């Protein structure tokens, strides 16, 4: 009630020490809705008006016994001080106190805090700030300790509760001016900088809300302890395997054959110091820095003739990329995880040690690259779901009439909404027609086009005005942003191509009648809406980490640039200034964090190097995926409410379109009364005993053999079958009989089905489309036009041949019904995409249309400097001179639409963006020559590229596609999608195994020994022990390393023999312990089995190294170690779940990667069909190539991921000289020419890369996520 | 580069004494390119004699004024390019200059120390 | 890319015949500089006996009434680097039967290093009067028409019996 509102005064105080008194002679929980930093109750109504910021009695009777006070605040919020006089000197009754309460009370107050912490912040952004900037930083530390003395003053140092050394941030805020006093006292002054920037940490104390994001954050990343637990042990498993296997291997080089003044191998080495003095003694690629890599076997690199492969020097990478200790291979693993450039990992690996070991890498990408993920993914989401549950149970407990009226009924009208939008989308397909090669008359028809649609719009305001007043016109949201736009466009009239690209804006009138469109606008609303204080978190936190880096490193990338860049400038990518560390910052963020850590470590130490990028890592990464969980839950989720009909009112374009549509109606009406005014028993057995054999198992059977046998005969026709005659003729003859088995079996199925029954369906149509293809060639080819042009490239379908298979496999058949099912969602979100995308790219063909050409030298492929040659005309007049000089441009620019649409792909996708960035940060104008980051703010297009078009978009894209897979689930009756029908039998006999109760205790035995040996085995105490010896094996397991000494490795072989009887002894226990009770327990049928293989595999190991002579079988066997060490999965109850889970969800994978892999077979034969002859570049080697089933498998399996598609995609993209050479003349073959075909090279690798992200994303996810739901139960 | 020196040196008559010459390129010194330039002049605005290089080994040019009694005490390997002198008498008083170039570094060092000789 | 595929050993006389003789380096983006010599050990002798040299783009035929106006280049052309090293026999005889042997001498160019290598190919040919069919082509034709009978019966006898069981019942119900 308003009368418990009564001053605090010092009988008050006496009375509730009186109070205290009584609690002692008694020697319940304080009112949550009366805590502290919240609005009072509106029980108690108003204030009253002479009573506000003044020391009020206690309003809690929790407190009643305790001497505290309240404190009440303009604005209706509450504080609990303390009674007890500050420092044991000043009283609450006191001027002192008294003024520093309504002082800290006071709401000025804070936001003067507030706006001298923001700009503390701009001031931190300085390399090196002038000379006077001491005055500044003076008055912020002095406005701190104001602070800091003002909190001391209203509420005590330390003594009891409620004072200011109690809430955690009152720490921060005394750290930070102790160090601030203390550096200026003392004056490393990087650390002490480095510590300065603490400072903006106190943004989260000042503005509301953040404090209980960041709070939020924490109880998420609590959640996390068993997934971080599995991904340490996982990573470890393989680092251990990747270790055995590879240890040293990244030291191959090939070395010098004939070495001159009789001089060694050794010699040679105790000399060499540059990579000049280097290269004169083994291979060097041109214009690389590593040595080449070579091999023993006979699919790894091939040194050049004389040139021999030893296994010397130091690793790639400046040394930073290898497998010679456990250290380096946890780094390697954690890359391969994070899939962070894998793709170099995976071809040097490749490289030095064979193709056969692709195996390694396809198990890695799998069971640890994005299992993982999507478990990490997955446990976030049930944390951001179940925050949200309790959130939301909380929540729930006179001449001028004239005009407007005629005006009124002329715009307002439903065909001008019609007209309008008509104009929109007219305007914007307009504006997509320019092109860096335009013509002058082009030019003037798109400046009068603009001009025309510019002046309708404006005229459209103007009526829209006059009819209805401005007090209304203002009213309305849609209406206000056209005014800005038109606005904007006018001052662009009576002024760039940044105010012309505005207008783009116009097309998002559109999301009123598309709701697939307003459902990204929903998305980019709530980011700043819902979500503001998580966006404003993660600002902050780039903010900071940004800081801390230049801080730390711009001193040591100043310096020490020599180490990392020959020429001795600053290379692209560094932390000296504010922009590029923010840079660096965000693209780790995106997903970059290697290349860059490594210039890092060689200018500034592993450990600072390391130990920033780690934290930076990992905590934008958190905070990166909760924002996008929240967005993504919030929009599919929160959205869905009904809270209002569909359209209610209208819409004008649904008016309109009714009106069409009835108009329509009724001159169709019209026109049809004018007119009309105006003027068999034996072939009914048969048909039953073809539907009978032809559905015969038999019959089945041997179709799907033959369809194999004929899929499978499509992989020789390498580059090398001319070598191999035989198999040539073989291979014809074959084929011959193919299409007659089909051509069979297509009749068969006539007569059997009929021609309704036969071609209603799709499978059928598949098929006797792929016999029709079969069928022509082989009638032409009989007739001998075998060489006519189209039908020789006709013959290229036979690589469709595979998809017969897809009707013969359940799993893929349920697999791509479940794709066909969800293909209209997928079609709508492209299209929001494409229309989404089309405003950057057109913005980005203003910006850089036509300024990526550059004048090159061909040998060394380096821009002359722009002294020399500053424009075209200068680089042809020295092309007349010299002859290696080349007017190059980018394969992959904004010259138009088209292009931009790739080269926005490419950057979405972070596969080479930086080749775009650098030409367009340089480009300085048309037709001349780039500069040197001359554009360099130019980085600020594709920062917010990526943050819209790349996470907003995949928002919308996830969202929608795993609504479409619960529709369909819910639409089956709740059942699994990606699963056949056999397959539900054993998904849900295995769901069982999660959840048996305990058996009961073996029996004893009846010797009083045997007895004695069943209670040791059978403790806890024996559990642990076991458990620690595992440990303890896995330890002495990474200890190892490369170039270890003798003494190690004998020392280390024979630890591991003792640890090996040690486990032969502890099983041996448990069996005579147990007796044959041992076996029904399949942990220790395991470990038995374990137990076996590690003592076979140490002998076969022994008698490797010593009978025979097989280092890779050796090291192969030597991999049953891991056997021993996979044990600890067995009392880790927290993990066994999670990899409980993955063994459910293996069913629905299996379905999902036999599908992928027809695909990638499919796009394999097509590849070798194609790009077999295109030049060697770029992502095209040696060792990677379309020239072989094998290459074209490898080189498929790496883009699969979407890693070096751009590179691969690079030489394909050649087509005229000097780029290729059309009548190139190949030795042992009669194909002419090295040229791709760009268009075929594009839509192979985007469909490509688009199939590959609606399965190993979309559907991978989909189903991982199904399965977490289960296990968690 | 970063040269640190002292300004002012003060030693007594008839005892050794050893200037301060020090520097921290980031760069390892390569031997086989190092430079040095140690210089004396009488007064800021008096010219500048060479007694003391290093090349490619420790030179000393054994100047008359300075005898035998100057030699190297520091080492590159280590950043210290220090010199250390015997017994000095009245007329060694002056500046003392040392002069850096480690590559493949660019920036020239440059370290100054006045020498002066107490009774 | 360079494929390094055999040369056939069957020439039919009165017609021409391409001697193929193909050597791909190890790496194809190196520098060489190759020239190329032919030998011929005539069936019906003992020694080999040199033909022709090919460097610097021109073929230099050593005197010899057998291959005499006979013989043309027909390998790598317009560059210093062959890969292939094919000749060409515009008039087979009975005189062009023996072995053949070519001899590749190539001239590896690094940096600050030369390696200079060699290669010997042996070709032996025999000179015919009518081209024989390949065995290979001969067996799987056949093959090809026993498979395409053999399944054509299968399909036929399992055709009748299942009509003469479902005429059966039919007429049985
Ligand atoms: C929230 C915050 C989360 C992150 C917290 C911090 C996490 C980890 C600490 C990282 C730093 C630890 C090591 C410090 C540096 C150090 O003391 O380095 C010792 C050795 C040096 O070796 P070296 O002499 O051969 O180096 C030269 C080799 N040469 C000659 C070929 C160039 O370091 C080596 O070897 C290898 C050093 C790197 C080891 C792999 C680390 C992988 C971490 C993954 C994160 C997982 C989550
Ligand atoms: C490289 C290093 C070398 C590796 C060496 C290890 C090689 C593999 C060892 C053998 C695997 C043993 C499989 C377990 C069979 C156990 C069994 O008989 O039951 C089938 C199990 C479920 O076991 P359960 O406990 O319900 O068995 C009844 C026991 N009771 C009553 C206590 C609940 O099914 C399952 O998950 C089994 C599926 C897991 C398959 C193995 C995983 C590794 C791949
Ligand atoms: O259902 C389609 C029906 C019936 O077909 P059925 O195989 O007799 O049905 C068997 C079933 N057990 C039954 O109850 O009875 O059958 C129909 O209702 C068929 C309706 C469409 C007409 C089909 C005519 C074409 C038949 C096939 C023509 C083959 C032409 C020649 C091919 C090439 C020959 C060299
Ligand atoms: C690091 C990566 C390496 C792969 C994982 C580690 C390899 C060892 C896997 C263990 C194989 C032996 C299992 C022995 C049979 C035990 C068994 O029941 O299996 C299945 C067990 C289920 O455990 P539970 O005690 O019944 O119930 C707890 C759960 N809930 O559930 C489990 O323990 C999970 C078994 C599946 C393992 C993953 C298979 C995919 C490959
Ligand atoms: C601005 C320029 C660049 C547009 C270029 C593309 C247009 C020629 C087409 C292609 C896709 C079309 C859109 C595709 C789908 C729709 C949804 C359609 O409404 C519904 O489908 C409603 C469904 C429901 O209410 O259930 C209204 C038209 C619209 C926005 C279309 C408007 C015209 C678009 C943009
Ligand atoms: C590729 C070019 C050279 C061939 C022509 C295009 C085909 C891809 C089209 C032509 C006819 C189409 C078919 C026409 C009829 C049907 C039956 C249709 O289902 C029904 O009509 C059955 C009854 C029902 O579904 O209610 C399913 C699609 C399908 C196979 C269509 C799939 C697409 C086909 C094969
Ligand atoms: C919806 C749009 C606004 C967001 C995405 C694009 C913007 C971030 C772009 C559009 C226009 C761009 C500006 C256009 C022109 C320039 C000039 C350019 O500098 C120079 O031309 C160098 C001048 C000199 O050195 O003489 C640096 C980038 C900057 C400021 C650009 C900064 C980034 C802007 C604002
Ligand atoms: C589910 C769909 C499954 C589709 C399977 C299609 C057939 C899948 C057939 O797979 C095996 C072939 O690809 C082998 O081709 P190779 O060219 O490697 O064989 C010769 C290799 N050497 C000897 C020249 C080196
Ligand atoms: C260059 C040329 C590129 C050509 C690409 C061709 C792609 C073809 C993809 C395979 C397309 C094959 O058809 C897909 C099927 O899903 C369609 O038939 P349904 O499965 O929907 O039929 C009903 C099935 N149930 C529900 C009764 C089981
Ligand atoms: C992406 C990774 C792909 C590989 C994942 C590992 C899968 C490897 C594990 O396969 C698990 C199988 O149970 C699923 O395939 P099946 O169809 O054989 O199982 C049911 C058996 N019947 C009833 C059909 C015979
Ligand atoms: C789905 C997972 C990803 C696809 C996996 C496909 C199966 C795995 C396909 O692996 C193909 C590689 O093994 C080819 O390299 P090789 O070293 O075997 O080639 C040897 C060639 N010679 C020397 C014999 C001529
Ligand atoms: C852990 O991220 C892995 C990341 N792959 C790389 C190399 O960055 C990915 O999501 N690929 C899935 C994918 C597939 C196709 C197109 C785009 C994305």
């Amino acid at each position: 009630g308003p009368q418990s509102f009564v001053h605090f005064t010092k009988q008050s105080l006496a009375l509730i020490e009186q109070r205290i008194a009584e609690r002692k002679s008694k020697e319940p929980k304080p009112s949550s809705d009366l805590e502290a930093g919240k609005q009072l109750p509106f029980i108690y109504g108003d204030i009253p008006p002479g009573m506000v910021s003044e020391p009020l009695e206690d309003l809690d009777p929790y407190y009643a016994d305790k001497k505290t006070f309240i404190v009440l605040n303009k604005g209706k919020t509450i504080f609990r001080f303390n009674a007890t006089p500050a420092l044991y000197m000043l009283s609450p009754f006191s001027p002192l106190r008294r003024i520093s309460i309504k002082i800290l009370v006071h709401s000025l107050f804070s936001m003067l805090i507030m706006c001298t912490i923001l700009t503390n912040c701009i001031f931190m952004t300085m390399n090196n700030p002038p000379d006077w900037t001491k005055n500044v930083e003076y008055t912020f530390t002095g406005i701190y300790t104001f602070e800091s003395l003002v909190k001391i003053l209203a509420r005590g140092f330390c003594v009891g509760e409620f004072t200011f050394l109690r809430d955690p941030w009152n720490w921060l805020d005394f750290v930070v001016i102790v160090f601030a006093y203390l550096t200026e006292f003392v004056n490393n002054v990087s650390a002490l900088r480095t510590f300065r920037v603490l400072r903006a940490l106190k943004t989260i104390s000042v503005i509301p809300g953040l404090k209980t994001i960041v709070g939020a954050l924490i109880q998420s990343v609590k959640k996390l302890s068993d997934v971080m637990i599995l991904t340490v042990f996982c990573l470890s498993v393989f680092a251990l395997i990747g270790l055995q296997l590879f240890m040293g291997n990244l030291k191959h080089k090939c070395f010098r054959n004939s070495l001159e003044n009789n001089e060694t191998l050794e010699s040679i080495m105790n000399t060499l110091e540059s990579e000049e003095d280097f290269r004169k003694y083994f291979y060097y690629l041109e214009g690389s820095k590593d040595a080449l890599l070579c091999g023993f076997s006979t699919d790894s690199g091939q040194c050049p003739e004389g040139y021999t492969c030893v296994k010397i020097g130091r690793n790639p990478d400046y040394g930073y990329t290898s497998f010679d200790t456990f250290s380096w291979a946890f780094l390697a693993l954690f890359r391969l995880m994070t899939q962070d450039y894998w793709e170099n990992l995976y071809q040097q690996t490749l490289r030095a040690a064979g193709k056969t070991y692709m195996i390694f890498f396809v198990v890695v990408i799998f069971l640890g690259s994005f299992y993982l993920i999507n478990l990490i993914l997955a446990v976030v989401a049930m944390a951001y779901e179940e925050q949200n549950q309790a959130n939301i149970e909380e929540a729930k407990q006179p001449y001028w009439i004239k005009f407007k009226k005629c005006i009124y009924f002329i715009v307002m009208d439903p065909f001008v909404d019609l007209a309008i939008t008509i104009c929109i989308v007219l305007n914007t397909l307009f504006m997509a027609m320019e092109h860096h090669p335009m013509t002058e008359e082009f030019k003037n028809v798109l400046a009068i086009g603009n001009l025309v649609f510019t002046g309708i719009f404006a005229a459209e305001m103007v009526l829209k005005l006059i009819a209805m007043d401005p007090y209304e016109y203002f009213q309305v949201g849609w209406n206000i942003f056209d005014s800005l736009i038109v606005t904007l466009s006018l001052v662009e009239l009576f002024l760039l191509s940044v105010l012309r690209s505005f207008r783009l804006l116009r097309v998002f009138k559109l999301a009123k009648s598309w709701p697939t469109l307003n459902m990204l606008i929903k998305i980019i609303g709530n980011s700043v809406g819902a979500l503001g204080n998580l966006t404003l978190v993660l600002a902050i936190i780039v903010f900071i980490f940004a800081v801390v880096g230049m801080q730390l490193f711009g001193k040591s990338y100043k310096e020490c640039v020599c180490k990392i860049n020959d020429d001795c400038t600053l290379p692209r990518w560094h932390m000296n200034d504010f922009f590029h560390s923010f840079l660096i910052v965000f693209r780790v963020l995106c997903g970059e964090w290697i290349e860059t850590m490594w210039d890092c470590m060689e200018v500034a130490g592993q450990a600072m190097c390391l130990i920033v990028y780690m934290m930076v890592m990992v905590i934008g990464n958190l905070v990166v995926l909760n924002l996008f969980l929240a967005l993504l839950l919030s929009s599919f989720s929160s959205d869905n409410l009904t809270a209002i009909e569909e359209d209610p009112d209208a819409n004008n374009l649904q008016i309109a379109v009714t009106r069409i549509k009835k108009g329509i109606n009724y001159v169709k009406q019209t026109l049809r009364e004018f007119i009309l005014k105006a003027f068999g028993k034996i072939w009914w057995n048969i048909r039953k005993t073809c539907y009978k054999i032809v559905e015969h198992s038999w019959f089945e059977s041997f179709i799907v053999l033959m369809i194999l046998l004929s899929s499978g005969a499509l992989a020789f026709e390498d580059i090398y079958i001319e070598r191999k005659k035989t198999i040539k003729i073989i291979l014809e003859y074959a084929d011959k009989i193919f299409t007659y088995i089909f051509i069979l079996e297509m009749l068969l199925k006539w007569i059997a089905y009929g021609y309704k029954t036969y071609f209603t369906n799709a499978w059928c149509w598949l098929d006797f489309l792929i016999v029709d293809v079969s069928l022509v060639t082989l009638v032409a080819n009989t007739l001998g036009y075998s060489d006519l042009g189209p039908i020789k490239s006709l013959r290229t379908l036979r690589a469709l041949r595979p998809l017969r298979a897809l009707s013969r496999f359940e799993g893929m058949r349920v697999v791509v019904n479940a794709l066909i099912g969800a293909i209209p969602s997928i079609m709508n979100v492209l299209l929001v995409c494409l229309i989404f995308w089309l405003i950057f790219s057109i913005m980005g063909v203003n910006l850089f249309a036509g300024k990526f050409y550059e004048c090159i030298n061909t040998t060394d492929g380096s821009r002359f400097p722009a002294s020399q040659v500053p424009n075209r005309s200068e680089c042809f007049a020295l092309m007349n001179v010299s002859q290696n000089v080349r007017w190059k441009n980018l394969k992959v620019n904004f010259d138009n639409v088209g292009l931009g649409y790739l080269s926005l792909l490419q950057v979405a996708t972070f596969k080479g963006w930086t080749i775009i960035m650098y030409a367009a940060v340089d480009s300085v104008n048309v037709d001349k020559q780039p500069k040197y980051e001359y554009s360099l703010y130019m980085y600020i297009y594709f920062v917010v590229f990526i943050i819209f078009g790349s996470f907003f978009t995949l928002n919308l894209f996830i969202g929608v596609i795993i609504d479409n897979f619960n529709q369909q689930k819910k639409k089956l009756g709740g059942q699994d999608i990606f699963m056949t029908e056999e397959q539900k039998k054993y998904y849900n006999a295995m769901k069982k195994l999660g959840s048996k109760k305990p058996q009961k205790p073996i029996p004893r035995p009846g010797n009083k020994i045997q007895g004695c040996i069943f209670d040791l085995v059978t403790n806890q105490a024996f559990d642990i022990s076991i458990m620690v010896l595992i440990c303890l094996n896995m330890v002495t397991m990474m200890v190892e390393k490369e170039g270890q000494s003798q003494h190690m490795t004998e020392v280390l072989y024979w630890i591991n023999v003792v640890f090996i009887i040690l486990f032969t002894g502890e099983c041996v226990l448990k069996l005579i312990s147990l007796r044959h009770y041992y076996f029904t327990v399949g942990w220790n049928i395991f470990d038995f089995v374990v137990v076996i293989i590690s003592i076979v595999g140490m002998f076969l190991a022994d008698l490797i190294e010593t009978y025979f002579v097989s280092p890779t079988l050796f090291r192969v066997i030597r991999l049953a170690r891991i056997g021993r060490i996979l044990r600890l999965v067995k009392g880790a109850k927290g993990i066994r779940t999670l990899l409980f889970a993955l063994m459910m969800s293996l069913p629905a994978l299996f379905n999902i990667g036999l599908l992928l892999f027809l695909v990638m077979f499919i796009y394999a034969i097509f590849g070798m069909s194609n790009f077999a002859y295109v030049k060697k570049e770029d992502g095209i080697n040696d060792m990677f190539n379309f020239e072989t089933f094998g290459n074209s498998m490898i080189c498929l399996f790496q883009i699969t991921t979407s890693a070096g598609w751009d590179g691969l995609l690079a030489p394909i993209l050649n087509s005229k000289p000097p780029d290729c050479d059309p009548k190139k003349v190949h030795p042992g073959s009669s194909v002419e020419g090295d040229c791709g075909n760009p268009s075929v090279g594009i839509f192979y690798f985007v469909s490509y890369i688009i199939i590959s992200f609606l399965v190993v994303v979309n559907m991978y996810i989909a189903v991982i996520l199904e399965n977490f739901s289960v296990a968690t139960e | 580069m970063e040269v640190t020196v002292p300004a002012t040196l003060n030693v007594l008559n008839g005892s050794d004494a050893r200037l301060p010459c020090t520097f921290n390129s980031c760069y390892t010194v390569n031997h086989k390119q190092f430079s040095l330039n140690w210089t004396y002049q009488e007064c800021n605005n008096c010219s500048e004699e060479m007694f003391l290089q290093f090349r490619m080994k420790i030179i000393n040019l054994k100047l008359e004024r300075f005898q035998d009694r100057v030699e190297f005490s520091g080492n590159p390997s280590k950043y210290d390019v220090s010199v250390m002198l015997r017994n000095v008498q009245p007329e060694d008083e002056g500046i003392y200059n040392c002069y850096i170039m480690n590559p493949p570094d660019r920036h020239r060092g440059h370290g100054k120390i006045h020498l002066q000789v107490l009774m | 890319g360079c494929v390094e595929v055999d040369s056939e050993t069957e020439a039919v006389y009165g017609m021409t015949f391409k001697i193929l003789c193909i050597s791909c380096k190890r790496r194809s983006e190196t520098n060489a500089e190759t020239f190329t010599e032919w030998t011929f050990r005539q069936k019906g002798t003992e020694e080999f006996v040199k033909i022709l040299r090919y460097e610097n783009e021109v073929l230099q035929l050593e005197e010899d009434e057998r291959f005499e106006g006979r013989v043309v280049w027909n390998g790598s052309r317009g560059t210093k680097d062959l890969q292939d090293l094919s000749i060409f026999i515009t008039n087979v005889t009975y005189n062009h039967s023996g072995d053949y042997e070519c001899h590749v001498y190539r001239l590896l160019f690094f940096e600050n290093y030369e390696h200079n290598t060699s290669v010997v190919k042996k070709i032996h040919i025999e000179v015919v009067d009518k081209a024989n069919r390949d065995m290979a082509s001969i067996v799987s034709e056949i093959m090809m028409y026993v498979l395409i009978v053999v399944l054509t019966i299968w399909l036929v006898a399992e055709m009748i019996y299942c009509y003469k069981k479902i005429a059966a019942a039919t007429e049985t119900a």
